[PDB]
């Protein structure tokens, strides 16, 4: 925060209140159209019943949830299973925040970002470690061990490839040489769109977000023809319904964290209208996550771990010490440019065979 | 850890209990429990007419039905001796085999939502809605179609079930080749399923493990050609087979299996021509509906057949059939009355279960599911 | 097998029953309700078989809303049952002309009758 | 070319051979002879063991040697090592008041569910068995099922005032040792078969 | 086997992309084949006279033992069916009935024919066991169907259409295909 | 609280619930099937959960064996509260064409049922009848033939106990 101004208290509330019910608004609603997307991809139909378009469903479900009756188990930990939702959810909202989706000034006034701060990739990685605690927490809460086994393999895969981020992580910060997005942002206003600079850790960063209940590893677990996921299948009414929530705002999240990074999320090369690129972007790797979610197999994280912790991770931590020695002997950053475009050249060439 | 997988849930299908001993990730021993389906037919039915028994026959397999009609009809026949005529027998390859489409388009459906993801359930049930539709078409049910008859079946073929089995005929190896594509090329799935699920020959063998989940491990047997009856005896036809027996080559076995399937359905759609359809014998087969108002022995006979039926002679019967579940067939034991004196039925499925203690042992946890949609069963079969 | 009970007469089989139960823990025996149809609670009669497992006993048709101040007299019946652990509870469905044959039967033959028609049923539709 | 190894054995040894024309066949071995035979018949080469079939005969109108009788279903697998397509039916009738038999699960491991369920639903218990548990029947099920003095176990069908039916009073058909509705039965209602 | 994965995402984008397949029940009718097994008719003949002659062999044929019939005397002066006999009640219990249509296929008048309406569920057991008078060749509707349509006093629509209808159901009004 | 007491506010959640009916499906024989074509057409319905604790509606398709009895009992008790049941097909409704030892002669038994849909199996489109029954039933828009209005959750009506 150099460059950058404060809002006063009250403002920086009110922006936060703001993100988070239209967080809500949001979630509700991505579920609607990933229903819709779904059953399109499925050469089905969605649901139009209870529309118009469909889209009064989630008053409906919402309406179901609440009135529900919300059912706190014997034989759980009588604090921590009420405490464990409560969790999750708060450490996912926040850290949406720090997302600049335009230049200072532009919020009418304002400031498009809730907090900024001066470390930021830090901040984001150490709200995700918490959502995790959530999880396995809840599975031992609960205090049905069927649930807890699945929360354990869970913790485990996505503390793996959480590992995995910040690996990933490191590269693109050599180029910048700031923890801040705004600036991260800017970088690639001028020397442009990281993942040409850095694209292997891209790769590793985006399949790392895959751990993070993306679909496509899952034995995340969903409970679902497994040994279960653990956390939920203990909840009811509005409990069950917060630890769904926060889930979906960190894959929300995770798509807006993509184009921000390593992309120009807003601050696109040309026409550079403020919200709408970063909301675009953000629609972009959501439809396609969405293909992912329908249309890929899983895991079982045995192969996970093998995956995240064999391949990804050691590549991850490979390229960083590459652009290490590229800033670090100041060579030019095109160098990088021509790197990041090779090894993309060979990561796809060896599929098509 | 002995895993407590319970009776319906968590989503170990169709209402199974399972033991699984099992200290982490692995398999030590699933001890199956089964019975929760027990309907008791092999009593139910000693208290039913043979035509009768013809409405409780498709309701086991409730898939491949068609084939416990075919297997009943069969053997009852057999012990009254009767003569089903051609056109009837192709009518009942096609249902057979049809049935069969529609039973193994189930299977993979089901098997592949297992363990690996949601897709490609909906196609083979857009594939299935034709066949049912098919069957609605020609039976007015869409399964448990009381169809078959002890003579042959219960009516002849209205003009539009031909066209509409040839629109699928048409699709179906394009189609059947569409869900081939994303399987056989497959991305995570071989390194899901080509390692798990191991199946000795011997103990195959030993165990008793009959129903084409048998020839996936590289056993040649399969009943239509083995010990032949309806006349596959008479067709061009290809046994699909497997290597080394894992998930996945049981799991494209039965695909190839769909298509070869299609080529004994177009075959025999080719060889039909117009005739009657089941034995005029009239102690088989009740009398024609139009002459109820000219003949005394039409109502005497009418009137006997649909309340008391009638007497086979004194003797025990059985004749073996293929499923898309392995070897089927109906122990029929009649005393010379109306009413079967008694009918074991083989079940496919309860026999190919002795071998899952074995299968999953050692195997993985996310695996014991697909390990499990893998081999195939239907549990009207098994407890029954 | 014991028989205890009259047929029609609620107020009295239940008092004898009270009785005959004792300081008996039921935790291994199995509740038969014995009732002529399915649907219709409201104007239903109802006999009871129990099976303790070391010896069984029957009463007549003397329970339900049939007769007057029968519903509460089955209420607690069941009420009661539950009390003493028992758990088991299950409905018979006989003929209405069964129903007076079906009790003079011998012991044996009733009871294995009984088992093999027998519902599994939830005690709280008696309550 | 097995089978014909089987019977030409059986005939020596004063073993009795049932024959329908239909081409089913029987082998009726003793209770002493059938474990060890039985040893020699997987040893003779059978494969597969396809079925245990428990038979009650109690209500059957002709009388048989012993009350329950059990038939295995022995075969060898034509698409293996040499392979016949020898299949083929041995019967082993059991005393009402001695419901034991030798299980051949040392040999196949098919024996182990069928013979459980033979025990379920007949009172049969098969020796040697690893683990004779009842299968089929609900846990707290108290006998066995399929056995012919055990009730099918029917509810009224339900109309609308006062009105019922009961099954096994409203039942047309006949068994075999039902006379039926008149003085006697002849001809086809004793029992008929055609001439092909 | 990488490209998989690919061709797999590939034919699934293709399928998004044609939009089509579905029916929309019942804002959409249902299509149903002619000879399908629905709710039981009892059916007339061209006098009107019934063509039950009240025989119960229905009943006996039915395996689920799910009709019962009362049978009766015509009355000379004003009669019923065609013969001497006639079906006094007519009782089928829909939730004993498994649907065979043995019960129409032992019929030797051609009485009791299967019809074509599947909304039938209902709240109440004792409701679903149907009487004669609520399966003649006039009546149009289900039961819940049909209550609604008195306590709304908005008139019935089925949710199906046929091709046509069979002969043995001649009289039974249905809507059909294009036909109307 | 159980959707009830301002004549907006409970008509406002009944049809919050009766359009979010949520099916927790319990599969037994053939019907289970016939059920699994139902899950194409669907639009309120068919999300699940699938767990139990998370549905509304449970669906009884196909034959209930005895023994199968107090299994399907908790699942039903391992419900929230506002909760339904669907009795789909012949088997689980009456005892359908297996009247014997081996099955429940009606479900009504073991668990209140809300609506009853007959058939054999039943055809997908009578089971979205009956759940815009149970639909219309929650919201309190439902009569039998006697005349009477129906509640809408039938086990609000049992005494648990
Ligand atoms: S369709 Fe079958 S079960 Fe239904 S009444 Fe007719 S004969 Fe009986
Ligand atoms: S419907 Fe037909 S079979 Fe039934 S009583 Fe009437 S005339 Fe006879
Ligand atoms: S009602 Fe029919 S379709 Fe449903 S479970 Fe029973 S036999 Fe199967």
């Amino acid at each position: 925060t150099w460059s950058y101004p404060v809002d006063p208290y009250w403002m920086v509330a009110l922006k936060a209140l703001l993100v988070v019910v239209g967080l809500l608004t949001a979630f509700a609603f991505m579920t609607l159209i990933e229903r819709r997307l779904l059953a399109r991809f499925q050469v089905r139909m969605g649901p139009n019943r209870v529309g118009p378009f469909g889209l009064l469903q989630p008053l409906a479900d919402a309406i179901k949830s609440i009135f529900k009756e919300d059912i706190v188990v014997a034989q759980a930990d009588r604090f921590l299973f009420v405490l464990a939702p409560l969790i999750s959810v708060v450490f996912a909202l926040l850290a949406f925040g720090l997302i600049p989706f335009g230049p200072p000034g532009s919020f009418f006034g304002y400031q498009p970002w809730v907090i900024n701060l001066d470390l930021g990739i830090l901040y984001l990685f150490a709200v995700s470690e918490l959502a995790v605690y959530g999880i396995f927490l809840s599975g031992w809460a609960s205090g049905s061990k069927y649930s807890l086994l699945g929360s354990l393999r869970s913790s485990a895969s996505l503390i793996s490839y959480e590992l995995g981020l910040g690996l990933a992580l490191l590269a693109p910060v050599l180029l910048v040489g700031s923890l801040n997005l705004n600036d991260i942002v800017n970088w690639q206003k001028e020397h442009g769109w990281l993942f040409l600079y850095a694209f292997p850790a891209f790769l590793v960063y985006l399949i790392a977000s895959m751990a993070e209940a993306a679909r496509t590893p899952f034995d995340l677990p969903e409970a679902e023809q497994e040994l279960v996921g653990g956390y939920h299948t203990e909840y009811s009414s509005i409990k069950w319904a917060l630890f769904q929530m926060a889930e979906y705002i960190h894959f929300i999240t995770a798509s807006a964290l993509i184009p921000t990074l390593f992309l120009g999320g807003w601050t696109m090369p040309v026409l550079e209208v403020p919200y709408l690129w970063m909301f675009l972007k953000i629609a972009f790797f959501l439809f396609f996550f969405i293909w992912i979610r329908a249309t890929w197999f899983r895991l079982r994280y045995d192969q996970l771990l093998r995956f995240g912790w064999g391949f990804l991770f050691p590549l991850a931590l490979l390229w960083f010490l590459v652009t290490a020695l590229v800033v670090a002997l100041d060579l030019p950053r095109t160098y990088l440019l021509y790197l990041s475009a090779l090894s993309f050249l060979v990561l796809l060439g060896a599929v098509l065979y | 850890m002995t895993l407590n997988v319970g009776p319906q849930h968590p989503s170990t299908h169709g209402v199974l209990r399972l033991m699984v001993t099992l200290s982490g990730e692995e398999v030590l021993e699933v001890v199956p429990h089964i019975g929760y389906l027990h309907t008791g037919f092999e009593k139910t039915m000693e208290h039913r007419t043979y035509l009768q028994n013809i409405t409780y026959t498709p309701r086991m397999d409730y898939l491949h039905s068609f084939a416990h009609d075919l297997a009943y009809a069969l053997a009852v026949e057999k012990l009254l001796g009767a003569v089903v005529p051609p056109r009837a027998e192709t009518i009942r390859v096609i249902l057979n085999e049809l049935s069969r489409l529609a039973s193994h388009l189930v299977f993979l459906g089901t098997g592949l939502l297992d363990l690996g993801a949601l897709t490609p359930f909906f196609y083979a049930f857009r594939e299935r809605e034709t066949i049912l539709d098919l069957f609605e078409w020609v039976t007015g049910q869409r399964f448990h179609h009381n169809y078959i008859r002890i003579g042959g079946v219960k009516e002849d073929l209205p003009e539009e079930f031909v066209p509409e089995l040839k629109k699928l005929l048409e699709v179906l190896p394009h189609r059947i080749d569409e869900y081939e594509a994303l399987f056989a090329e497959s991305p995570i799935f071989y390194e899901r399923a080509r390692g798990v699920g191991v199946i000795p020959p011997e103990v195959a063998i030993d165990l008793g493990l009959t129903g084409g989940s048998l020839r996936a491990s590289g056993v040649n047997y399969d009943v239509r050609k083995a010990y032949p009856y309806s006349g596959y005896e008479t067709y061009t036809f290809d046994v699909p087979l497997g290597e080394r027996g894992d998930v996945f080559d049981r799991m494209l076995v039965r695909i190839r299996e769909m298509r070869e399937s299609v080529k004994i359905i177009k075959q025999a759609l080719e060889r039909l021509e117009p005739g009657p359809v089941r034995d005029p014998n009239p102690q088989i087969t009740p009398p024609p509906r139009h002459l109820l108002e000219t003949s005394m022995e039409a109502v005497i006979y009418h009137f006997k057949h649909y309340t008391e039926g009638f007497h086979p002679p004194k003797g025990e019967v059985y004749v073996p059939t293929e499923s898309a579940r392995g070897e089927l067939g109906y122990y029929i034991v009649s005393d010379g009355g109306s009413m079967p004196y008694r009918v074991k039925v083989r079940a496919p499925s309860f026999v190919n279960l002795q071998s899952l203690p074995y299968a999953c042992k050692g195997e993985q946890v996310p695996d014991m599911v697909a390990i499990i949609a893998s081999l195939d069963p239907v549990m009207g079969d098994v407890d029954r | 097998m014991v028989r205890v009970g009259m047929r029609a007469a609620p107020r009295v089989s239940l008092e004898a029953l009270k009785a005959a139960l004792g300081g008996l823990k039921l935790s291994e025996a199995k509740v038969y309700l014995i009732t002529d149809w399915q649907d219709k609670r409201d104007q239903a009669r109802y006999a009871l078989l129990l099976h303790t497992g070391k010896k069984d006993l029957l009463v007549p048709d003397a329970f339900g809303p049939a007769f007057p101040g029968g519903e509460e007299a089955l209420s607690e019946l069941v009420g009661l049952l539950l009390a003493q652990g028992a758990r088991r509870f299950y409905e018979a469905v006989v003929s209405p002309g069964e129903m007076t044959a079906l009790l003079d039967l011998p012991p044996e033959e009733l009871l294995k009758r009984v088992m093999a028609i027998a519902n599994p049923t939830d005690p709280g539709i008696y309550l | 070319m097995r089978l014909e190894r089987v019977l030409e054995e059986a005939r020596a040894k004063g073993y009795p051979i049932e024959d329908n024309g239909l081409g089913n066949l029987w082998v009726v071995l003793p209770r002493e002879r059938f474990k060890e035979e039985m040893a020699h018949y997987k040893a003779m080469g059978f494969n597969f063991l396809a079925d245990i079939v428990g038979l009650d005969y109690l209500t059957y109108p002709d009388p048989r040697p012993e009350r329950f009788a059990v038939v295995y279903e022995l075969v060898s697998l034509p698409g293996w090592k040499d392979g016949d397509g020898s299949r083929f039916f041995v019967r082993v009738y059991v005393p009402e008041e001695d419901p034991r038999l030798p299980t051949v699960t040392d040999l196949w491991g098919s024996a182990n569910f069928l013979e459980r369920e033979v025990y379920d639903l007949f009172g049969i218990v098969f020796e040697g068995h690893p683990d004779l548990r009842k299968i089929l029947t609900p846990e707290d099920l108290e006998g066995h099922p399929l056995r012919k003095d055990y009730p099918l176990g029917e509810t009224p069908t339900l109309f609308r005032e006062g009105r019922y039916i009961i099954p096994a009073e409203f039942r047309a058909a006949l068994t075999g040792k039902d006379p039926g509705l008149t003085f006697y039965k002849g001809g086809s209602r004793k029992g008929y078969r055609s001439l092909w | 086997t990488l490209k998989a994965l690919a061709q797999s995402l590939g034919i699934t984008l293709k399928y998004l992309f044609s939009k089509p397949v579905t029916v929309p029940y019942p804002d959409a009718p249902v299509a149903l084949k002619p000879r399908f097994h629905g709710r039981h008719v009892l059916t007339r003949h061209p006098n009107g006279l019934e063509k039950c002659i009240g025989c119960s062999l229905c009943a006996a044929a039915c395996p689920a033992y799910a009709i019962y019939v009362e049978p009766a005397e015509n009355d000379p002066e004003n009669p019923v069916s065609a013969g001497e006999r006639y079906a006094k009640v007519y009782e089928i219990n829909m939730l004993r009935c498994i649907f065979c249509g043995l019960c129409e296929e032992a019929c030797p008048t051609g009485a009791i024919v299967l019809g074509y309406d599947f909304e039938m569920a209902d709240y109440e057991y004792s409701d679903l066991v149907y009487g004669k008078e609520d399966m003649l060749v006039d009546v149009v509707g289900t039961k819940p169907q049909r209550r609604e349509a008195k306590r709304t006093g908005k008139p019935v629509k089925v949710g199906y259409v046929v091709p046509y209808v069979r002969p043995e159901l001649e009289g039974f009004k249905a809507p059909t295909e294009g036909g109307k | 609280r159980e959707g009830i007491l301002f004549t907006t506010l409970e008509k406002l959640v009944a049809w919050g619930r009766s359009n979010s009916l949520w099916p927790a499906t319990f599969g037994l024989a053939c019907c289970a099937i016939e059920m699994m074509a139902s899950t194409d057409a669907r639009n309120d319905l068919a999300r699940f959960g699938a767990s139990p604790r998370q549905a509304d509606v449970m669906i009884v398709a196909g034959r209930l064996s005895k023994k199968m009895a107090p299994v399907m009992r908790r699942v039903w008790e391992q419900m929230p509260d506002p909760k339904w049941v669907i009795s789909m097909g012949a088997c689980a409704s009456s005892g359908g064409m297996f009247n014997n030892y081996a099955i429940v002669q009606n479900v009504d038994s073991v668990v209140p049922v809300d609506v009853y849909v007959p058939g054999c199996p039943p055809r997908p489109e009578a089971l979205i009848y009956a759940v815009m029954q149970l639909q219309k039933k929650v919201r309190g828009q439902a009569y039998n033939e006697r005349g009477e209005r129906l509640p809408p959750v039938a086990a609000w009506k049992r005494t648990r106990g």
